């Protein structure tokens, strides 16, 4: 079951040494290790190599789904013959259930499920039971509730050729595991029957189904077929069909769980009446007994997840089953951007618990709803066999638990850490204009970080008044719109981006030759050692990259950041000299509303692939 | 998987041409894609 790493690359720079150390670290049974890779060193190639050498099922955790998608695309290319999988929340958008006591307003759960994401989730969990050569790229969705892997495993329908089994008995088993008969619209999670042929569309597929051909009570053949075409893709001697749902509640357990929910309700109502929580008792009882009628009628009610722990018949406070449980005991976790991802993982339970206690306090939910929850960080720790944190700036968790850092500081094409200049706060804006103007003449772009909304808007406005092409990265710009703006910077539609936080997803672009840091000496979050080094990093994608920090004094964070930058650049230039390498970059209000409408139109015409209409609109613009 | 790989790759490249505003390339790619689907 080996990983086969496919790439146009060979390990370069100090990648071989980083790989060596990390592999030896796992051989030494080191639970925690940290890969201290400076930005642009190819840390994802390093991890690919680690994954190949250690050869365990591996979980890669990422802090946003844009980066998770980005890792997934890359790992599929790296391991085309192994099972690279994607595990993210299937919600296209998610408004959780919430209550605002201040305004006495309840927020209903609002959300739509993405069919492709649910598919990839099913593909992920079934793979863990089919083979060892599995890499999953996941969000913190990996610490959220899933049915019992033992049950999921156990509920598989196994079929093999020459097997005895009745056609209709197969139908019954498939229903029992949440497949639906649909002869007319045959989709995933669905079976269709034509005489002696059953076609099952696995929940893990939207592309290929399993055709099972009977002769009497015996399977003659099993074929992977193209669902739409009927074109045979291959014969199988064996197929495992996994449940179409990650939480199936058979009719027997549901009856009992309804027993237990009623009793819990009966006890909570008692306690609330004694404490004169009359409103909250009325509300809770209406809601719960309605939920309970629906379960008795349909075996389903909306927001049924609030009852997950009851439906399992497990005692209160029980750790949820998560994806972590689907993995063998001997698996590896890689935590991408660990300084961000680790605090996020810890923050999920507490955010969840806070939101749900205001619902239990005010009678919208039973206390058992809190058992429908992500893992506690102490629970996530229990799943750590070998964990490798990946970060240019490791957090205090990683630092504490790692005996020695594995450093990786050398870039494939020899690109250096930028030159840093410290310049006074006085004459700040004017000094910067000059540096921007000079970058404009050179067909290079600029990133600039301000501490405030106020300075960002003032400087953006002033730049615009001057004839400079600029965009303010406002904080409430979503990453989808962010990426559009960044694409436009790359194109030279803008020459400068001004933002408070430049550490937001996707801001590493080769065309940027200058990063300017206003108020570098104000510490806080924005001017911490971590923020400074990451911000410096944005200038390291360009062979003439440079940072300017405006500051009247050198704070502790400036010192560590400037020191580390200068130290790496030194070793990097030594490597380059010693290896014969030359660093090379890898690669008016009325007008305003008209442009925003035609742009939307141009973008719509592009999604529709009416590229001619999108051209007409670009030329209009 | 190899056909589907190239098709799926062509699509990426078409969306990318479009994001560069290189709608001329994107159309060239769309038209090739339609022939291959046929
Ligand atoms: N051994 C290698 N040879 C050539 N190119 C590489 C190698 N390793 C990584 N790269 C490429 O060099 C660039 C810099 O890597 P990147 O992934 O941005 O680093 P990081 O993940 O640390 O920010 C990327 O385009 C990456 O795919």
């Amino acid at each position: 079951d080996r990983f086969e790493l496919v790439s146009k690359y060979q390990p370069q720079g100090d990648q071989p040494k980083a790989i060596e150390k990390l592999v030896k670290g796992i051989q030494e049974g080191k639970k925690h290790q940290t890969l201290l890779g400076a930005t642009g060193t190819g840390k994802t190639f390093t991890v690919s190599n680690l994954i190949k050498e250690v050869n365990k099922p591996t979980l890669v955790i990422a802090h946003n789904k844009t980066l998770a998608g980005q890792l997934y695309s890359e790992f599929k290319e790296f391991f085309p013959n192994n099972a690279v999988e994607y595990f993210v929340s299937y919600y296209d958008y998610y408004q959780p259930e919430a209550y605002v006591p201040q305004t006495d307003t309840f927020i209903e759960k609002d959300a739509s499920i993405n069919d492709e994401i649910d598919k990839l989730r099913h593909s992920a969990t079934s793979a863990l039971f089919e083979r060892r050569d599995v890499i999953i790229i996941a969000s913190v969705s990996c610490i959220y509730g899933l049915g019992s892997p033992e049950e999921y495993r156990e509920m598989v329908v196994s079929l093999r050729t020459e097997m005895e089994i009745e056609r209709n008995e197969l139908l019954r088993k498939l229903v029992d595991i949440q497949y639906a008969r649909n002869d007319i619209d045959f989709q995933r999670g669905t079976f269709r029957v034509r005489g002696d042929v059953v076609e099952i569309f696995p929940a893990s597929r939207d592309e290929h189904c399993v055709r099972v051909e009977f002769f009497g009570d015996e399977i003659e053949r099993i074929r992977e077929v193209d669902a739409l075409t009927g074109e045979i893709l291959g014969d199988r001697d064996h197929v495992a069909i996994f449940p179409a749902s990650h939480f199936v509640t058979r009719a027997e357990k549901m009856e009992k769980a309804i027993q237990n929910i009623e009793k819990e309700l009966e006890e909570q109502l008692k306690v609330m009446h004694e404490n004169g929580k009359l409103l909250e008792a009325q509300r809770l009882e209406q809601r719960t007994r309605y939920d309970l009628e629906m379960m008795r009628e349909m075996g389903f009610c909306s927001g049924i997840e609030n009852y997950s722990r009851h439906l399992t018949l497990r005692p209160p406070g029980s750790t949820p089953y998560t994806l972590l449980d689907y993995f063998p005991d001997d698996f590896m976790i890689v935590v991408d951007e660990s300084h961000v991802t680790i605090p996020q993982v810890r923050g999920m339970f507490n955010g969840d618990q806070a939101r749900k206690q205001v619902l239990v306090d005010h009678g919208f939910r039973l206390p058992s709803a809190l058992d429908n929850r992500p893992l506690r960080f102490e629970e996530f720790e229990k799943h750590m066999h070998n964990i490798v944190y990946v970060s240019a700036t490791p957090g205090p968790y990683e630092i504490e638990h790692t005996d020695e850092m594995v450093e990786q500081i050398i870039r494939p094409t020899g690109l250096l850490d930028p030159l840093i200049d410290v310049r006074p706060i006085e004459g700040q804006i004017d000094d910067l204009i000059g540096e921007i103007q000079a970058r404009i003449e050179r067909n290079e772009r600029v990133l600039v970080t301000t501490l405030t909304k106020k300075m960002s808007e003032d400087l953006t406005d002033y730049l615009k008044e001057i004839g400079i092409k600029v965009n303010y990265l406002h904080s409430e710009i979503k990453t989808l719109e962010r990426i559009e703006i960044i694409r436009d910077l790359r194109l030279g539609k803008y020459d400068v981006l001004v933002g408070i936080n430049l550490l937001r997803e996707g801001l590493d672009i080769p065309e940027v030759s200058l990063v300017a840091i206003l108020d570098a000496d104000k510490e806080g979050f924005l001017r911490s050692e971590r923020s400074l080094i990451q911000t410096i990093g944005r200038a390291a994608r360009n062979a003439e990259g440079r940072v300017i920090m405006y500051a009247d004094k050198i704070t502790k964070s400036m010192e560590i950041a400037i020191n580390e930058t200068k130290r790496r650049r030194e070793q990097q230039e030594r490597f380059n000299e010693e290896h014969g390498i030359t660093p090379k970059t890898i690669n008016k209000k009325e007008r305003q509303k008209v442009v925003e409408q035609m742009e939307h139109e141009m973008k719509e015409a592009a999604k529709a692939l009416d590229f001619e209409r999108a051209a007409e609109l670009r030329d209009l613009l | 998987k190899e056909r589907q790989k190239v098709v799926e790759q062509m699509e990426h490249e078409m969306k990318e041409a479009a994001k560069a505003l290189d709608f001329e390339r994107a159309a060239e790619l769309r038209d090739l894609l339609l022939e291959l689907k046929a």
